[PDB]
């Protein structure tokens, strides 16, 4: 794919086999003042390997 | 002249396809070019035979 | 294009006729940027065919 995470955070190879599961965690993992426990990266010297 | 054929792709140069188009479908495009030129070579081989 | 490809401060970025991975690698003559505002119901219409 092509994105912020698909380049510098998490990559998937073309021969990847498996499943991806998604669920809404807005009722549990969210906070009224904001949840800052989860963070993401935006800057790197080169592309991150899968 | 068979090297000038696009075979339904966007370019006749595989380097241009590799440096121009996204790899997850560029592999399919290169496979299509490979099998088209393979069919052309098979036709030439049968004609030569 | 790192503000468009490497970084995504915008909601949705999509490339149809060109590879989004090599946007900094492709080299072109000029670009005609069309800027306009479309409601969320009709933003899917910005695609060929």
């Amino acid at each position: 794919q092509t994105g912020n995470i698909a380049d510098y955070n998490y990559k998937l190879p073309d021969d990847f086999t498996g499943c991806v599961i998604a669920w809404n965690s807005n009722k549990l993992d969210s906070k009224v003042s904001g949840n800052y426990n989860y963070l993401y990266r935006l800057f790197r010297k080169s592309n991150l390997k899968p | 002249k068979q090297l000038s054929s696009k075979f339904g792709a966007i370019s006749s140069v595989l380097n241009d396809i590799f440096s121009r188009l996204d790899p997850p479908e560029a592999e399919v495009q290169i496979d299509r070019l490979i099998t088209g030129r393979l069919q052309s070579l098979q036709t030439y081989v049968t004609q030569q035979l | 294009y790192s503000v468009l490809y490497n970084l995504a401060p915008f909601f949705t970025f999509k490339c149809y006729g060109v590879s989004p991975t090599k946007l900094n690698d492709l080299c072109f003559t000029n670009v005609y940027a069309d800027s306009f505002v479309i409601r969320g119901d009709e933003v899917r219409q910005i695609a060929p065919g």
